[PDB]
């Protein structure tokens, strides 16, 4: 086609769907890890993550408010991997690199599990 | 805007 | 910060709402343009649009699931505005750049405004 | 990924 393209469009949109999560705005899901709960926007989780994908296009999970993931999930990690996906960035430290893995493929997210891998690879 |  | 970033993270969210949009998934709201009808996400409307955003965090209309725009509203500029949205893209033609840019004031799209006023300004 |  003979479109032009708006450079900033895709991060002003993530920027703007990270306030309407901070300010809990049409947020329609709880993810519950453990002990603790997330608030997020179930279309934004199928974006970031192959598991989110095939669970919310489930035609029964996809009406589902509440969602429990496997007892061996890091709330840590899932925190920082939730922030990554409404921000882009990735807070990977030598201290959650494990947990972040672990759960970057749980959720099916392999950009992530790549990264995680190069980080592990290079301490050896 | 850019010619993508 | 010490976060890393991943550069094509925000342009990979869009291109899946996109698919989501396309394939009709776990859209929440249809936008009513004279006899034309748009199926959308609330979330990504009110990411892309100052009057979204003010109409989807009123305390009534947020529940909504039907929106009818002014009927001053042309539905090939709304459906142009709706495809930049979700992909970046702006469609604009000689033919369509009035009523693109009339829509674009409507919904409050500042920079869509902004590159009309300079297209139209060119051509002058 | 990048230094942001
Ligand atoms: O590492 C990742 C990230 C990711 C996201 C999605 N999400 C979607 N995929 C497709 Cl093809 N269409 C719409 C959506 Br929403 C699927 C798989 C994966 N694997
Ligand atoms: O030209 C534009 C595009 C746009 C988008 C939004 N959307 C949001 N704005 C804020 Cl501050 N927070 C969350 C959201 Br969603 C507001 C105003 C405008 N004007
Ligand atoms: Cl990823
Ligand atoms: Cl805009």
């Amino acid at each position: 086609d003979s479109c032009i393209q708006f450079t900033r469009h895709a991060s002003d949109v993530l920027l703007n769907l990270n306030r309407l999560r901070s300010r809990d705005i049409l947020t329609d899901v709880v993810i519950v890890v453990s002990r603790e709960q997330f608030r997020a926007h179930k279309t934004v989780l199928m974006a970031c993550s192959g598991l989110f994908y095939s669970i919310f296009t489930d035609q029964l999970k996809c009406n589902l408010s509440v969602i429990n993931l496997d007892p061996e999930i890091n709330p840590e990690g899932f925190c920082i991997l939730l922030d990554f996906m409404y921000t882009s960035r990735l807070n990977l430290r030598e201290g959650n690199i494990m947990a972040v893995m672990a759960t970057a493929m749980y959720l099916q997210m392999e950009h992530v599990v790549d990264t995680c891998r190069k980080f592990i690879k290079a301490s050896e | 805007w850019v010619i993508p």
